[PDB]
RNA sequence: AAUCCGCCUCCCAACAAGCUCUGCGUGGUGGGGAAGCCCGGGUGACAACCCCCCGAAGCCAGGGAGCCAAGAAAAGCCUCUAAGCACAACCUGCGGGAACCCGUACCGCAAACCGACACAGGUGGGCGGGUGCAAGAGCACUCAGGCGCGCGGGAGAA
RNA sequence: GAAUGCCGGCAUGAGUAACGAUAAAGAGGGUGAGAAUCCCUCUCGCCGUAAGCCCAAGGGUUCCUACGCAAUGGUCGUCAGCGUAGGGUUAGGCGGGACCUAAGGUGAAGCCGAAAGGCGUAGCCGAAGGGCAGCCGGUUAAUAUUCCGGCCCUUCCCGCAG
RNA sequence: AGCCGGUAGCGGGCGUGGAUCCCUGGAUGUCCGAAUGGGGGAACCCGGCCGGCGGGAACGCCGGUCACCGCGCGCGCGGGGGGAACCUGGGGAACUGAAACAUCUCAGUACCCAGAGGAGAGGAAAGAGAAAUCGACUCCCUGAGUAGCGGCGAGCGAAAGGGGACCAGCCUAAACCGUCCGGCUUGUCCGGGCGGGGUCGUGGGGCCCUCGGACCGAAUCCCCAGCCUAGCCGAAGCUGUUGGGAAGCAGCGCCAGAGAGGGUGAAAGCCCCGUAGGCGAAAGGUGGGGGGAUAGGUGAGGGUACCCGAGUACCCCGUGGUUCGUGGAGCCAUGGGGGAAUCUGGGCGGACCACCGCCUAAGGCUAAGUACUCCGGGUGACCGAUAGCGCACCAGUAC
C-alpha cells in the first residue's frame, strides 16, 4: 500500500554501515520507490558534466548518492543516541515515532 | 411431423434392428443381427379444426389426443372469448390443460 | 455541458491559415464530430462575429513510432469560417 | 490548486443555484479555451493552470449534478 | 372514387403548323494568349484572335429502317380523384432566409495495386496529335509529355 | 554421435553464379569528408493507341518543405517511395448518403423443422442501372468543378401577388 | 511525508489546514456491442415525438423517449447476451479393438445444440428383494472384476447388504363447502376463477352422528455475532579487525509465545521488511452460526362407500435404459393401435399361475454431504530462460 520508512526528511541519522559508517547527518531526501535516503555530506560521487548552459566550463560536480534506507538510523533528539524506532499512541490518539533507548519523541 | 400441441408427444429416435435366423424357441440356432441403424418414430399428428366463439381454431395434435381437443372446447363454455383473435383463443384453450 | 468552447479547440497555426486572415477566413481545430451548422454558432458565440460560410475537412493523424512502438497521432478536424464583410476575429489577428 | 482553495471552491459552489452553476461553468470553459490558445503559441509558462481549470469545471459539474439528482 | 386513362361514336386538325424539350451557333460579360530573348517568372503583346478544307464511333435522341433470338424495375415527373379541407391547400411569378453528413493529399499498366522482392507476369473505363504507307487504334518516324529500365570499367579466346 | 531427428550458431561451395529486359550513352559546371550513380547545362539515344494524360478499384501519407545517410536501395549515394520533424486534402451544384428500385438478401402475415435452424407474398435493404442543380479562368511548395473571380443554377422555409 | 502512473527532461504545480497512495459508496461515463427508434459493410449513417439552444421556420446541436417476444390486468413485470472448467437435458461419430470384418468395441466418448447455477442433477417409495428385513436422495469406501452379459469372441460389467459423509422434509389434484363471473338448454344446471377443506399405505381423506380442547415451528422475513473487501502494534548489539563493503573473524553482551523467510556492499535472531503473539471497519458484500417474528403444523370411535392425479394403467406392436446383444426377458421408459377401474382399486417380488408378502403410478418443490477452478491465498525431495504457460520481456503480439 505504501513503502514503510522508519526515517524521514529531515531528521538526523547515523550511517551505520558502508564506507561512510559512523557519519551522522541530516536526511536531505527520501526516495520510497528506491527504498533509499539522501544524507547530507555522505556518499559523495564525482559526476561528469558537459560544457553547457547549466555547467559552463564543464568538468565535474559532486552528487550525494542515495543510501539504502536500512543502512541508516535515526538519532534521538532527547538522549542523542542512535535508536530503533518504536510507535506510541498519544491521547488524541495520533501515533508517533519514539526512541527505543529512552522514550523521547523523534516526530 | 413435429409436436403434439396437447400432449407434447414429439419425434423419438428408435433403432431399426434387422435380424436373421431361426429363434431358439423354434429349435433354431438363434437370431443374428445383420444391421442396426437409427430412425425416427413420429407422433401421429393430424389437423383438428374447431369453431370456438365464432372463430375457427386449428390444432396440430397426435391422433391419440384428438378427443382432448373437444374436451377443451367444452370447458371453454365457461370463458369469455367473444371478440378475441384466434391466436388469443388458442392460448386460452391450452391454458385449461 | 456542451458549450461553444467545447467545439472550438485551438487556432490552426500555419502559413496557409494565416494567409486567410486578410479575407476574414479563420481556421480552427474543431471537435471531430462537430457539424458546420454548430461550428457557425460556436464561433459567433465565442468571438462576436457573423459567420456567413463554413468549410470543414478531416485531418487524419500521422502514424509515428518511438523505437519499437508504432502508433498514430489522433485524428483532427479543421474548419474555415468566413466572417461577415468588415468583421474581424481579433484574437487570431494575433498574429 | 491548493487544498484550501478547493474546499473554498466547493463551499461556494454548493451555495449557487443550478442556473448560476451553468453560467460559471460556461465562463470557466471560456477561460480554458483562452489557456489553450495561449499554450498553443508558447505563451503559457504556467501550464499547471490548464489542469486546475479542467478540474474546477469538473467539480462545478459535480455540484450541479448533486443539486439536480434530488 | 375519378372530369383522368381504356373502349365506342361524331366533329375538326394532320408527314403542316401549334405547344413543348434538347443540341448547336450567336450572345451583355469574363478569360486565355506562342516562338524567341532576358533571371517557374518577366518580355513578346494594346498580341492577333479571321478565311477555307477534312470531320467523328460523340451531340440533337426517347431519330429512322430491317430483323428474330422479341429486348428490367421503381422513384422523380404529369394527370385523376378519396378521406379530409375548402379564412385551408396546391400552381405560377417574385422576394428574403436556409442548405447537413462522408470522400477529396499522393501512386494508379505501376518502384506506392495482385504476385514473399523497387519481380520482363496480372490489372476495368476515357483521351491518345502529325506525315507517309489503299484503309486503320496496323507499321516507320515524330509532337506534347515521359524515359535511357539503381553496378560499372575494359578486353575482343573457346 | 547418428533418428534425411529438433532449436540455434557457424562453416563449404567462393571472392565463384549473379546484380532482373541489348532503349545507350558522353562531356562541362556545381555541391560535398566522399560523386560513373545527386543538382544544372549541352550533345546522344528510347517510347509516343505510350513507356504520355485523365478516371475507377486497390494501397493508406507513399504528397510538399527542411534536416539527415546506420539500415532499406541488388553497386554508389551528397539522392530517394528510406530516418526525424513541420506543413498539406476546403463542395447546396463532383461522387455517395438524408431518393428509386435489379439480381440477391432480409422479412409483418404465414408455413416447416429434435435443438441450432430452413422457407416466406407484402415491406425493407441492396448499384457502376434510374433520378438529380456548375461552366471557364486565376491562385499554393503542396487542394481546387471544393478557395478566388466572372457568369449561371437547384431544393427547403417564410412572405407578397396572381 | 511525501507527491503530479510506467518516465527521466523541458515548463510549471501540490502536500501535517493531512497531499500522492490503499478500501468502500457515489457522480461522470463519446461510439459499437444482446444492442433494442430505423438502417448498416460493428464502432457509421438516417428518423418520429416532447422539451431546450441559435436570428431560427427551413438547418443543426443538447436532454428525454420510441425494438421484439412472454406473462399479467395501453399500462406493469419478466426475457434476450456473456462466463475457464464443472452440471443437466436434446442429438451424436469415427479411427481404434476384435491381430481381417458386419453383430460387438471404442462410447452415449469427441463434438453440435438448449438450459441451469454457484453448483447442477437426484430426492421423501406404485423403492428394494428374502432379511419374518430395510426405510428419500446425493457422494466416498467396500461388496466386486463378484452376479451376470458376450460373433459366450475381443471384451463389457451391475445391485442388494456392510462401513462412512450429510441429514429434512413439504405443497398440491379430487370428495365436500363458499363466493364471484357467463353460457343457454333455466336450474338441485354446466363451465371458468378465487377462498376454505384435504395430502395418505399401521391405507388416507370427504360427508353424517358421537364423545374430548396448549405445545410444535420453518427451507420465508428482521436483528446480531462471525467472515470478506484497506490496514495496525510487534522483543533484543555494540566495539575491534581484514576488506570497496562485514552480516566473515575476534571481544563482551542481549532477545526469544518471535532462530519461518526475504533484504541490506560478503555469510545478520538483536540494521531493514517481517515472523510468534495480538489488534482493526464509518461504507459495501456475506452471514449455513445465535436470537426474534411470521407462515404452517394437531383427537378417538362409529356409520356412509362420496374422493384418492386418463387417452393414464393394462395388453399388443416397434425401440431405448439396465449386467441383460431375443434370451425363459421380468423391471423402468414410450413412437403406433386397442383401452379400464377408485381400495373388494391398482403396480411389484425376472415368462406364467397359485400362495405369501412389498408398495401406492399417471401433479410439483426441497437445503446439506458431491463436481469444477476464470479469481484470491498457502505450500512444494516442482521448472529455472531450448526449462516452466504459447508469452519472465508491451504476446495471442510480430509474422
Ligand atoms: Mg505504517
Ligand atoms: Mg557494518
Ligand atoms: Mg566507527
Ligand atoms: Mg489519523
Ligand atoms: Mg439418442
Ligand atoms: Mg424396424
Ligand atoms: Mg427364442
Ligand atoms: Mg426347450
Ligand atoms: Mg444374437
Ligand atoms: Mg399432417
Ligand atoms: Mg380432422
Ligand atoms: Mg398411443
Ligand atoms: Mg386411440
Ligand atoms: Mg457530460
Ligand atoms: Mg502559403
Ligand atoms: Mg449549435
Ligand atoms: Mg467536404
Ligand atoms: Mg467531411
Ligand atoms: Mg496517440
Ligand atoms: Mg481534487
Ligand atoms: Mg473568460
Ligand atoms: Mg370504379
Ligand atoms: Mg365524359
Ligand atoms: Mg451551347
Ligand atoms: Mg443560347
Ligand atoms: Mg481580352
Ligand atoms: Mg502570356
Ligand atoms: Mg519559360
Ligand atoms: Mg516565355
Ligand atoms: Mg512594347
Ligand atoms: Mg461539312
Ligand atoms: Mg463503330
Ligand atoms: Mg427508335
Ligand atoms: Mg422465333
Ligand atoms: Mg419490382
Ligand atoms: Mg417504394
Ligand atoms: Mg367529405
Ligand atoms: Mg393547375
Ligand atoms: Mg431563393
Ligand atoms: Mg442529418
Ligand atoms: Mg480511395
Ligand atoms: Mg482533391
Ligand atoms: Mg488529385
Ligand atoms: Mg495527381
Ligand atoms: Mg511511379
Ligand atoms: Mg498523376
Ligand atoms: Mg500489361
Ligand atoms: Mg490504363
Ligand atoms: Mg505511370
Ligand atoms: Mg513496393
Ligand atoms: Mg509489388
Ligand atoms: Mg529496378
Ligand atoms: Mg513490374
Ligand atoms: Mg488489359
Ligand atoms: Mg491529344
Ligand atoms: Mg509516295
Ligand atoms: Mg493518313
Ligand atoms: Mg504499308
Ligand atoms: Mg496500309
Ligand atoms: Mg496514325
Ligand atoms: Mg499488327
Ligand atoms: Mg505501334
Ligand atoms: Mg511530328
Ligand atoms: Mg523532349
Ligand atoms: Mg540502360
Ligand atoms: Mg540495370
Ligand atoms: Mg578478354
Ligand atoms: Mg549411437
Ligand atoms: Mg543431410
Ligand atoms: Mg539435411
Ligand atoms: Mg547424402
Ligand atoms: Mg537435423
Ligand atoms: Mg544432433
Ligand atoms: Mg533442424
Ligand atoms: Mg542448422
Ligand atoms: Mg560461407
Ligand atoms: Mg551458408
Ligand atoms: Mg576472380
Ligand atoms: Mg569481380
Ligand atoms: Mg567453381
Ligand atoms: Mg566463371
Ligand atoms: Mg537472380
Ligand atoms: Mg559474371
Ligand atoms: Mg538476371
Ligand atoms: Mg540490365
Ligand atoms: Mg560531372
Ligand atoms: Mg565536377
Ligand atoms: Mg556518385
Ligand atoms: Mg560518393
Ligand atoms: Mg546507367
Ligand atoms: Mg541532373
Ligand atoms: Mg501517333
Ligand atoms: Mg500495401
Ligand atoms: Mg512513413
Ligand atoms: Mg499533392
Ligand atoms: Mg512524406
Ligand atoms: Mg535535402
Ligand atoms: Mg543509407
Ligand atoms: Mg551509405
Ligand atoms: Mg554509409
Ligand atoms: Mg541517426
Ligand atoms: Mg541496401
Ligand atoms: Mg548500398
Ligand atoms: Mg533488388
Ligand atoms: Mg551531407
Ligand atoms: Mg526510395
Ligand atoms: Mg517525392
Ligand atoms: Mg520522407
Ligand atoms: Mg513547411
Ligand atoms: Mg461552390
Ligand atoms: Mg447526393
Ligand atoms: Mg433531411
Ligand atoms: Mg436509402
Ligand atoms: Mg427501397
Ligand atoms: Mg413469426
Ligand atoms: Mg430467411
Ligand atoms: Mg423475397
Ligand atoms: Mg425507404
Ligand atoms: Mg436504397
Ligand atoms: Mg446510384
Ligand atoms: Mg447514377
Ligand atoms: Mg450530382
Ligand atoms: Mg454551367
Ligand atoms: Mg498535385
Ligand atoms: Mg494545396
Ligand atoms: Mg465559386
Ligand atoms: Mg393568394
Ligand atoms: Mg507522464
Ligand atoms: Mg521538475
Ligand atoms: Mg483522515
Ligand atoms: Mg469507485
Ligand atoms: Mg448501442
Ligand atoms: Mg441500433
Ligand atoms: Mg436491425
Ligand atoms: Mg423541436
Ligand atoms: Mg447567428
Ligand atoms: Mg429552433
Ligand atoms: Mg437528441
Ligand atoms: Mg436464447
Ligand atoms: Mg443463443
Ligand atoms: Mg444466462
Ligand atoms: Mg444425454
Ligand atoms: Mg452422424
Ligand atoms: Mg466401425
Ligand atoms: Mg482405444
Ligand atoms: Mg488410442
Ligand atoms: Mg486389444
Ligand atoms: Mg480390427
Ligand atoms: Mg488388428
Ligand atoms: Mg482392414
Ligand atoms: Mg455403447
Ligand atoms: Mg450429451
Ligand atoms: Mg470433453
Ligand atoms: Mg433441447
Ligand atoms: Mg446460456
Ligand atoms: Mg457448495
Ligand atoms: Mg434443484
Ligand atoms: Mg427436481
Ligand atoms: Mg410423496
Ligand atoms: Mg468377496
Ligand atoms: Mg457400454
Ligand atoms: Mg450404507
Ligand atoms: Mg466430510
Ligand atoms: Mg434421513
Ligand atoms: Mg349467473
Ligand atoms: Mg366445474
Ligand atoms: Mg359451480
Ligand atoms: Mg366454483
Ligand atoms: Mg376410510
Ligand atoms: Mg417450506
Ligand atoms: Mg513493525
Ligand atoms: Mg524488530
Ligand atoms: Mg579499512
Ligand atoms: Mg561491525
Ligand atoms: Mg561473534
Ligand atoms: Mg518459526
Ligand atoms: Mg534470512
Ligand atoms: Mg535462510
Ligand atoms: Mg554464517
Ligand atoms: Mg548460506
Ligand atoms: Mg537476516
Ligand atoms: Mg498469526
Ligand atoms: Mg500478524
Ligand atoms: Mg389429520
Ligand atoms: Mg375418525
Ligand atoms: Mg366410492
Ligand atoms: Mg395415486
Ligand atoms: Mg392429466
Ligand atoms: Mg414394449
Ligand atoms: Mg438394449
Ligand atoms: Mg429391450
Ligand atoms: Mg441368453
Ligand atoms: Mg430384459
Ligand atoms: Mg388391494
Ligand atoms: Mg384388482
Ligand atoms: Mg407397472
Ligand atoms: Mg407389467
Ligand atoms: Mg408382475
Ligand atoms: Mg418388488
Ligand atoms: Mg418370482
Ligand atoms: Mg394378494
Ligand atoms: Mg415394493
Ligand atoms: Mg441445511
Ligand atoms: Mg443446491
Ligand atoms: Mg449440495
Ligand atoms: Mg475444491
Ligand atoms: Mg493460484
Ligand atoms: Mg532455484
Ligand atoms: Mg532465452
Ligand atoms: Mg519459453
Ligand atoms: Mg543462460
Ligand atoms: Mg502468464
Ligand atoms: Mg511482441
Ligand atoms: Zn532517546
Amino acid at each position: 500500500m505504501r513503502v514503510k520508512m522508519h526515517v524521514k526528511k529531515g531528521d538526523t541519522v547515523l550511517v551505520a554501515s558502508g564506507k561512510y559508517k559512523g557519519r551522522v547527518g541530516k536526511v536531505k531526501e527520501v526516495l520510497p520507490k528506491k527504498y533509499a535516503v539522501i544524507v547530507e555530506g555522505v556518499n559523495i560521487v564525482k559526476k561528469a558534466v558537459r560544457v553547457s548552459p547549466k555547467y559552463p566550463q564543464g568538468g565535474f560536480i559532486e552528487k550525494e548518492a542515495p543510501l539504502h534506507a536500512s543502512k541508516v538510523r535515526p538519532i534521538c533528539p532527547a538522549c542523542g543516541k542512535p535508536t530503533r524506532v518504536r510507535k506510541k499512541f498519544l491521547e488524541n490518539g495520533k501515533k508517533i515515532r519514539v526512541c527505543a533507548k529512552c522514550g523521547g519523541a523523534l516526530d | 411431423s413435429k409436436v403434439c400441441e396437447i400432449s407434447g408427444k414429439r419425434p423419438i429416435v428408435a433403432n431399426s434392428i434387422q435380424r436373421r435366423g431361426k429363434a431358439k424357441r423354434e429349435g433354431g440356432v438363434g437370431k443374428k443381427t445383420t444391421g442396426i441403424s437409427k430412425r425416427r418414430q413420429y407422433p401421429n399428428l393430424q389437423k383438428v379444426r374447431v369453431r370456438v366463439a365464432g372463430q375457427e381454431i386449428t390444432f396440430r395434435v397426435a391422433a391419440s389426443h384428438i378427443p382432448k381437443v373437444y374436451e377443451l372446447v367444452e370447458r371453454a363454455k365457461g370463458l369469455k372469448l367473444e371478440g378475441l383473435s384466434p391466436k388469443e383463443i388458442k392460448k386460452e384453450l391450452l391454458k385449461l390443460l | 455541458m456542451k458549450t461553444a468552447y467545447d467545439v472550438i479547440l485551438a487556432p490552426v497555426l500555419s502559413e496557409k491559415a494565416y494567409a486567410g486572415f486578410a479575407e476574414g477566413k479563420y481556421t480552427f481545430w474543431v471537435h471531430p464530430k462537430a457539424t458546420k451548422t454548430e461550428i457557425k454558432n460556436a464561433v459567433e458565440t465565442a468571438f462576436k462575429v457573423k459567420v456567413v460560410k463554413v468549410n470543414t475537412l478531416h485531418v487524419r493523424g500521422k502514424k509515428k513510432r518511438l523505437g519499437r512502438y508504432l502508433g498514430k497521432r489522433p485524428d483532427r478536424k479543421k474548419a474555415i469560417v468566413q466572417v461577415a464583410p468588415g468583421q474581424k476575429i481579433e484574437a487570431l489577428e494575433g498574429l | 490548486m491548493k487544498l484550501s482553495e478547493v474546499r473554498k471552491q466547493l463551499e461556494e459552489a454548493r451555495k449557487l443555484s443550478p442556473v448560476e452553476l451553468e453560467k460559471l461553468v460556461r465562463e470557466k470553459k471560456r477561460e480554458l479555451m483562452e489557456l489553450r490558445f495561449q499554450a498553443s503559441i508558447g505563451q503559457l509558462s504556467q501550464n499547471h493552470k490548464i489542469r486546475d481549470l479542467k478540474r474546477q469545471i469538473a467539480r462545478l459539474l459535480t455540484v450541479l449534478n448533486e443539486k439536480r439528482r434530488q
